[PDB]
């Protein structure tokens, strides 16, 4: 394994962008509409959510259970995407299966979490792959509990984005923010320390290649890790209370068992 | 056990 370090960056990126289907570059170029005349539709409020909306699948109660059940099924789909993704970091399909699902088990939300300042900025995001563009503010807008879940992530994503990593950077962060020792219930955490240490290795090199002038671009990242945890944990403890308190509000098995007795 | 408390998860994580 020593030896698979030389081209480790090299194959984490690849798994990364084989793997998922919006990138930063990619949202990076409709949210600056360079591309196209034609930006993504904009939801803004309930009007124009519901226009949205006529697109279809292609249920049906409040707005605010209806954006959360929207919600859910690009986490599903990036749970799903983070599952191959790890598969392909290696050493990680060696592991004990009880201990690749640990992982992707506290490590998924804190990954999306990190890859959605990819389709962030101040005012909104991008949605639907692309083509809409649902504000901030009108997520703020929402209602009693709702209004609550996206508005933290926004105030990460903004200071995370102003680090101006590129895809390979966060494929590599990701990588590391998967293969983490401490883990609750983790068999051989030696094993996997091993494997966080060569993808830390790589990244702290990758950072000084990729980014000269940032001379503590590292640390900073090593922060953010730690505030992702702090995020994770506060979203899983939201998402419990609205599973709790919100009769309409229901959560796709694979995320059931995610949370499930996570935080 | 986890690889049952985690059905679907660990359906994924082979191939
Ligand atoms: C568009 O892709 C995504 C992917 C993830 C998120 S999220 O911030 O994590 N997020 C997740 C849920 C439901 C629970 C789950 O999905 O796990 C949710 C509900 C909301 O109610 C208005 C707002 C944001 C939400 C947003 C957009």
């Amino acid at each position: 394994e020593t030896a698979d370090l030389k081209s480790l960056a090299k194959r984490i990126y690849e798994a990364y962008l084989k793997n998922f289907n919006m990138n930063k570059v990619k949202a990076r170029v409709i949210l600056s509409g360079k591309a196209s005349n034609n930006p993504p539709f904009v939801i803004h409020d309930m009007e124009t959510l519901c226009m949205a909306e006529k697109t279809l699948v292609a249920q049906n109660k409040e707005a605010e259970v209806r954006i959360f059940h929207c919600c859910q099924c690009t986490s599903v789909e990036t749970v799903t995407e983070l599952t191959e993704f790890a598969k392909a970091i290696p050493g990680f399909a060696n592991l004990d299966l009880n201990d690749q699902v640990t992982l992707l088990k506290y490590g998924v939300y804190e990954a999306i979490f990190a890859m959605l300042s990819s389709v962030m900025n101040k005012d909104g995001m991008l949605v639907a792959y692309g083509n809409g563009f649902i504000t901030r503010e009108f997520l703020k807008s929402l209602r009693k509990p709702f209004c609550d879940i996206m508005e933290p992530k926004f105030d990460f994503a903004m200071k995370f984005n102003a680090l101006e990593l590129d895809d390979s950077d966060i494929s590599l962060f990701v990588a590391a923010i998967i293969c983490c020792g401490d883990r609750p219930g983790l068999l051989n955490v030696g094993h996997i320390e091993k494997m966080q240490e060569g993808i830390v290795h790589v990244l702290r090199l990758h950072l000084q290649s990729n980014h000269p002038d940032d001379i503590f671009l590292f640390p900073k990242l090593l922060q953010k890790m730690a505030d992702l945890r702090q995020l994770v944990t506060e979203h899983a403890q939201l998402v419990q209370i609205i599973k709790k308190t919100e009769s309409d509000a229901a959560l796709h098995p694979l995320l059931q068992e995610i949370y499930r007795d996570m935080y | 056990s986890l690889t049952e408390r985690h059905k679907i998860l660990h359906r994924l994580l082979q191939e």
